């Protein structure tokens, strides 16, 4: 009734079985592992059976949102209010470090749109306009020739698998944005505009792109759902923890002996994490100042505070910091934490859409002060000037990019402040 | 009938459905602090001045942009909306450029007169500031672009009423330059009220540039005479002669707009 | 670069000649069917990343062309180019280019490859290369940002780069042969340096789960 | 876009000859009912100023804002005009 | 061809031509269904 043992991800639990690019990721290797049985038999059963499937299994948004994919899902199934029902798929990929948009796209682009016709039948989408990210032209272009193979073959379309269904996926490629990774600033950049994240609320419930219903869903979380309606909830909820369940892409990187993108259970470990994945952290542990286990969005924790926390939504929150997509990386002691998210918080503020005021002065603001943190040329409050102004913009930006950028500064500050205050008399008693 | 009750720090006040909190609290004679909102002009929710935060809701919201439903008591004076409406005030006073001695804003500017009320005393902004290289887009208005808040009041101002696309914002960051990219020129006949719209000195009118102050002018009312609309203007004068002309309220016959020629 | 205001150059003007081919009218075809109609400005977006493919670049000739065919308004196609990054407003050389240095990258040292491109080439970051082929500027990451330092020529990247192989990079890039594309290290794939630590049994196919009717 | 004048009344009156003095520029004024504005709650009480010293009137109503019906939803549209496109 | 955990399978991406997006996007033309009938030529007609 519990597996306490949530670390060292099974190669069943692997969900995306060529995610190595192993097998074939066009179809010709889809139906080798797997893809494409019985999906129509999936719409065939009913919206509500994988709505029912996928709230018995409860899947967590692992683009760095956490909400539960069930009830976002069933938000939006009802009898169209008219406007044509659409789907969304995110694949922008801008957060440091994440590249599991990228692993599903060209190992298993069926995966990705596996998840998107599944989930289609439940959400009414005649089409999709799936996005993906201008940095990777490569791979959109992979997932055109498969997507060409399935177009051709009956399985998306016209009567979609051979039941009815006018569904149809379409793909565009980006210009370069990490703000574009939010879902209420790629429904405007497909739209034609200026990748601005939408102000609250209208909902992708109601309107979209030209105003109309658009599920945005993670490819990580769409191209899981096939396992969910292939065996149901039970398969993704007995892995991983309470609420944070299933299997995400867990990209190892940063100061780690073998730096790689792999498919792991939650709830994991960041000892055999590192350990038996990757054989280790650069020096070790000792070496090993903090780690940075979801993301961008995720704040470092301390090396008194690794140990063994476990990749648990509901963990990282105690941990004061969160799941993000798994983009774990490691700094070593060598590596000056200061100047290791110098370049994360210029990063933040080299991509930021700019409309609204707390996010366009803050990172910005942000960024002045703290070079001359990382250089030691402040006074002991201003540290105390740099936390009131992160949790100013905190909750006070239209979206999440202002906030995004918080939790990092923030985790810093209250995780490495003497260290902090070490770096400037530093530069007072050379400086003078 | 189907109005929905909600309530503001304390006393009751019916709503229409869809109503925003900004046309929520006003109906008892509160204005909420705005820079980026206009009664007859579209939507925008983006300076962040309007935020305000109510009891039993962990999160602030932005009133211009916030259907309310029912049981929904405003709390205004809250401290937490209070804080908010200082930092964000002092975000936008960051790069904002030293020239309320020489903007002709001064003396009817919103940011200054907002900074005096929902407004710090003192500033924390240690390093550089930034700027912008000035346009011109008609010997008719002046453009300092580095005062703009980038509250896009101008770009939605020509692109919905005055029916051009000359006015844009380019850019991506801190930068987020509002201009023309390629120079032009505001042709709109009724291009004089963007000076009206901009809530800096941003857009100022030129052949009033630096000739008059705003205390000092001794208003009266008038109409057109170019126009047979015959529209409601206020003319400013001083000292026993005219400086500018400037629109009327009258809703249903001119609005708060007058015609480039009459301006 | 670096400037969000047009100046008026005697090369990149509005009377530059820019056209399309016969194949290319096509792909903007292509790219108008996939949007429904009376929402066609959704197509603003990949016509510009088509426009650059022409040219080399941005040229403000092709902005208001662009407007006209998809009858937009001037100004909102030249917020599209102006806002998103690749959407370069100025002449590029042949090889754009972007050396990663985003946090994760700059971990795994990402500064090596950039002094040593740096001095090979000599010219320092932004600025074209003396014959203008290389363009080295550094941005934010690729959105692969695991493998050692990488870096994206156009629309051709590698990563799983080190210092050495740098100078292996650009090499024949100079002598015109494309270099391989992707992880310069054991990294098929993705694979960490000690063989995989996953996938070791072969994939199930179908007949799994069948929930009732399934 | 402040309103926090507009909450009352006056008692302004009409304007005189401003003539220019000899000297440097002073506007000379001869009417001493120039700087008087006044400040009423309300315009019955106005009117009944008015009278008491025997000055003839001239009223206004207020210009109350019409309704300000909006919609940010409106701006995002499939076949409605106000479908925006700049912000 | 089996599941050979040593490969990248992905030589077609090395074997992309610079013209790829749209060239897949103009041969994608026939099992297409019809964009919604938004009324207006235009979002300003
Ligand atoms: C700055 C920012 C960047 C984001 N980037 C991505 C991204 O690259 N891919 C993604 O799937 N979601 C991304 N998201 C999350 C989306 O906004 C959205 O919450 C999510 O795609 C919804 O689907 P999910 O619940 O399955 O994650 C990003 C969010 C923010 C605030
Ligand atoms: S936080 Fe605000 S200003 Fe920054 S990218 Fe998001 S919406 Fe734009
Ligand atoms: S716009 Fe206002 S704050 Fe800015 S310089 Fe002018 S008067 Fe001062
Ligand atoms: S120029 Fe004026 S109206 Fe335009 S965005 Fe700036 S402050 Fe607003
Ligand atoms: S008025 Fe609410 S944000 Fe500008
Ligand atoms: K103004």
């Amino acid at each position: 009734p519990k597996k306490t043992s949530f670390g060292s991800l099974k190669d069943e639990d692997r969900i995306f079985t060529n995610l190595y690019g192993r097998h074939d990721w066009r179809l010709k290797g889809a139906q080798s592992r797997g893809d494409w049985y019985k999906t129509k038999e999936i719409l065939l059963k009913g919206p509500d059976w994988i709505l029912g499937e996928v709230k018995t299994s409860g899947l967590r948004g692992r683009g760095g949102a956490g909400f539960p994919t069930g009830l976002k899902w069933s938000f939006m199934n009802k009898p169209s209010d008219g406007r044509p029902k659409y789907l969304v798929v995110n694949a922008d990929e801008g957060e440091p470090g994440t590249c599991k948009d990228r692993e599903i796209i060209r190992h298993d682009p069926h995966k990705l749109v596996e998840g998107c016709l599944v989930g289609g039948r439940a959400m009414g989408a005649r089409a999709a306009y799936i996005y993906i990210r201008g940095e990777f032209y490569n791979e959109a272009s992979n997932l055109q020739v498969a997507i060409r193979e399935a177009y051709e073959a009956g399985l998306i379309g016209k009567n979609a698998c051979g039941s009815g269904y006018d569904f149809d996926v379409f793909v565009v490629r980006g210009a370069g944005a990490y703000i574009c990774g939010e879902e209420t600033a790629l429904i405007e950049s497909i739209e034609g505009k200026q990748g601005k994240p939408r102000l609250k609320p209208p909902f992708p419930a109601d309107v979209g792109v030209f105003g109309c219903p658009t599920t945005v869903a993670n490819v990580e979380t769409v191209a899981v759902s096939p396992t969910i309606c292939r065996r149901g909830g039970a398969w993704f909820a007995s892995f991983g923890r309470e609420r944070n369940s299933g299997t995400k892409l867990f990209n190892i990187s940063g100061h780690v002996n073998h730096p790689c993108t792999v498919e792991e259970e939650m709830s994991v470990p960041l000892k055999e994490l590192i350990e038996k994945h990757a054989g280790g952290v650069i020096g070790g542990w000792d070496n090993l100042l903090a780690v940075i286990p979801g993301g961008s969005s995720t704040p470092l924790i301390p090396k008194s505070v690794c140990e063994t926390v476990l990749m648990d939504f509901d963990a990282l929150v105690q941990a004061q910091t969160g799941l993000g997509t798994a983009a774990v990386i490691v700094m070593d002691r060598s590596t000056d934490i200061v100047k290791a998210i110098a370049r994360l918080i210029e990063f933040y503020k080299h991509e930021s859409c700019g409309q609204c005021t707390p996010c366009r002065e803050g990172v910005d603001w942000m960024n002045k002060v703290m070079a001359r943190f990382v250089k030691g040329d402040a006074r002991p409050a201003e540290i105390d000037s740099l936390w009131e102004i992160s949790k100013q913009i905190e909750g006070h930006t239209i979206c999440a990019l202002g906030d995004g950028a918080a939790w990092p500064v923030q985790g810093l500050i209250r995780h490495f402040r003497p260290e902090l205050e070490e770096r400037m008399q530093q530069f007072a008693l050379q400086h003078q | 009938s189907n109005l929905i009750e909600v309530f503001v720090d304390g006393q009751s006040v019916m709503v229409e459905p869809g109503t925003t909190v900004l046309q929520a609290c006003e109906k008892v004679g509160m204005q909420i602090p705005r820079f980026c909102y206009h009664e007859r002009l579209s939507v925008a929710g983006n300076c962040r001045m309007c935020l305000v935060e109510i009891e039993k809701a962990p999160k602030v919201v932005a009133a211009c942009a916030m259907p309310v439903m029912k049981g929904w008591n405003i709390l205004t004076n809250s401290e937490k909306s209070k804080k908010a409406r200082e930092g964000v005030m002092e975000f936008l006073l960051a790069n904002h450029p030293l020239d309320c001695p020489i903007c002709d804003q001064g003396g009817e500017c919103d940011l200054q007169d907002q900074s005096m009320m929902f407004g710090s005393d003192r500033s924390r902004f240690l390093e550089g500031k930034r700027a912008v290289e000035d346009k011109n887009i008609g010997p008719l208005v002046k453009t300092i672009m580095t005062r703009c808040i980038q509250c896009t009041r101008c770009i939605r101002f020509a692109s919905e009423i005055a029916g051009v696309d000359d006015l844009g914002t380019t850019g991506r960051g801190n930068d987020m330059q509002v201009g023309t990219y390629i120079e032009k020129m505001f042709m709109s006949e009724l291009s004089g009220n963007i000076i009206d719209i901009c809530p800096v000195g941003a857009l100022t009118s030129k052949p009033y540039a630096f000739t008059a102050r705003p205390w000092e002018t001794r208003k009266t009312e008038s109409i057109d005479v170019m126009d047979a609309v015959g529209s409601n203007i206020v003319v400013s004068t001083r000292t026993g002669e005219v400086m500018r002309i400037l629109p009327r309220m009258h809703e249903d016959i001119n609005e708060e707009w007058i015609s480039d020629k009459t301006r | 670069g670096a400037l969000f205001v047009h100046r008026d150059t005697p090369e990149n003007n509005p009377d530059t000649p820019f056209d399309f081919t016969p194949e290319n009218y096509k792909r903007i075809e292509a790219i108008v069917k996939n949007y429904p109609e009376g929402h066609k400005a959704a197509a603003v977006l990949p016509v510009l990343d088509l426009a650059q493919r022409q040219n080399g670049w941005l040229p403000i000739s092709a902005m208001n062309k662009v407007a006209e065919i998809l009858q937009v308004p001037p100004m909102r196609v030249y917020e599209v180019a102006t806002f998103y990054t690749m959407y370069n407003r100025k002449p590029v050389g042949k090889y754009h280019i972007q050396v990663c240095t985003t946090t994760p990258c700059m971990l795994r040292n990402s500064d090596s490859i950039l002094e040593a491109i740096q001095k090979k080439l000599g010219i320092k970051v932004g600025e074209t290369t003396p014959d203008k082929l290389f363009t080295l500027i550094e941005v934010e990451c690729l959105g692969a940002c695991v493998n050692a330092p990488m870096v994206q020529i156009n629309d051709n990247y590698y990563e799983d780069l080190t210092p050495k192989d740098i100078e292996e990079i650009i090499d024949e890039l100079k002598a015109g042969k494309i270099p391989k594309p992707g992880p310069r290290s054991g990294r098929f794939s993705c694979e960490p340096a000690g063989g995989l630590t996953s996938l070791t049994e072969p994939p199930k196919g179908p007949g799994f789960g069948v929930q009732a009717g399934l | 876009s402040g309103v926090n004048n507009t909450k009352k009344w006056k008692m302004e009156f009409d304007t005189r000859e401003r003539w220019e003095n000899p000297l440097m520029g002073w506007s000379s004024t001869a009417d001493p009912l120039s700087n008087l504005v006044l400040t009423f709650s309300t315009k019955e009480d106005a009117v009944a100023f008015a009278e008491k010293n025997g000055w003839s009137f001239d009223v206004e109503e207020r210009k109350v804002p019409k309704p300000k019906s909006k919609s940010y939803g409106a701006n995002f549209s499939w076949n409605k005009r106000t479908r925006v496109s700049t912000k | 061809e089996p599941f050979d955990n040593s490969t990248y399978r992905n030589l077609q991406h090395h074997e992309y031509s610079t013209y790829t997006f749209l060239d897949l996007n103009v041969e994608l033309s026939k099992f297409r269904m019809p964009q919604p009938s938004s009324g207006r030529q235009s979002p300003r007609h």
